């Protein structure tokens, strides 16, 4: 996260932490949506481009942590992997379109003052919250700088843009499934995710009924808070149905 | 640079 | 989810973090 701060302790109780056994090492972030479904980007798992094409025991799902890399003794829960479930039609090849993946955990994780899940917005709550201006929440232990590490998970709170100023930042073609957050180089203000955030959750917390909600998974950006242009992020609610699918069909 | 993880996960 | 979103050491006792109202006041 570039340009964030340190995370308070307990302030993101579903980060999750998608950590390669071999060799041991961060490769995305992800989110707790309840005791068995981790959700993350598509492209965590699975981009060719960059020769990714991960498999269920490849990984491990490291939660309720804070340190980047200690290993949190008595706090964080370390699940495997029961099984990885990609958009069917997660598109990798023109843009990274439907940029969105599930994990079922081997066993129920056990929730504590460091792991809670988030909520997924419905139709109401992501028509009132995603609108341009208002701003949600990006966290992870990604690079601080487009080109270190941090020693603790970051965040950062950014606004939701206008679609057109999204379009107009980029020569990538932007679909409805996406949406982009960031300062304009004229409001002073900057942060951004970075490499080793994405996959991760952007949450918004509803002003109606007091609970976090998860409207973004880190998708997308070129550079990083490069001034004139924006994190791009998977539209949660808009691929709802088929996470309400997955979950009712292969999960508990 | 990641601390070593108890060897019952992996 | 019936309990998510309400995070044990903020929401459930009534304690907000430091930069949460920022969100709030954009809205
Ligand atoms: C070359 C190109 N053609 C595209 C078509 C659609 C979308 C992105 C595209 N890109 C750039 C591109 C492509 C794939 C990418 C990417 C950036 N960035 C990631 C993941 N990491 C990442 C890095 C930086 C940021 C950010 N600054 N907000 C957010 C995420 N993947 C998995």
């Amino acid at each position: 996260i570039v340009e964030g701060s340190d995370a308070e302790i307990g302030m993101s109780p579903w980060q999750v932490m998608l950590f390669r056994k071999s060799p041991q090492e961060l490769l995305c972030g992800a989110s707790l949506i309840s005791d068995r479904w981790v959700l993350t980007a598509a492209h965590c798992l699975l981009y060719p481009p960059w020769d990714k094409n991960f498999t269920e025991n490849d990984l491990l799902v490291r939660i309720g942590k804070h340190s980047r890399t200690r290993y949190e003794r008595n706090i964080e829960k370390i699940s495997m992997l029961e099984k990885i479930y990609i958009h069917p039609r997660y598109n990798w090849r023109e843009n990274l379109d439907r940029d969105i993946a599930l994990m079922k955990l081997k066993k129920p994780v056990a929730f504590s003052d460091y792991i809670h899940p988030v909520c997924l917005p419905d139709r109401e709550t992501a028509a009132s919250l995603l609108q341009a201006g208002y701003k949600g929440r990006v966290t992870g232990w990604g690079n601080l700088k487009e080109t270190g590490q941090p020693s603790v998970l970051q965040v950062v709170n950014l606004p939701i843009v206008e679609r057109p100023v999204c379009k107009d930042s980029t020569r990538i073609r932007i679909t409805d499934n996406m949406f982009c957050a960031g300062y304009k180089p004229d409001e002073g203000k900057r942060g951004d995710a970075c490499e080793g955030d994405s996959g991760g959750p952007f949450v918004m917390k509803s002003p109606f009924n007091n609970r976090w909600y998860q409207m973004g998974i880190v998708s997308w950006g070129e550079g990083c808070d490069r001034d004139g242009k924006y994190g791009f992020y998977t539209h949660v609610f808009r691929l709802k149905k088929w996470i309400q699918k997955v979950i009712d069909q292969f999960g508990e | 640079d990641f601390e070593e993880i108890p060897e019952e996960y992996l | 989810e019936a309990d998510c979103g309400l995070r044990p050491l903020f929401e459930k006792k009534s304690l907000e973090d430091k930069t949460e109202r920022e969100l709030l006041e954009s809205y």
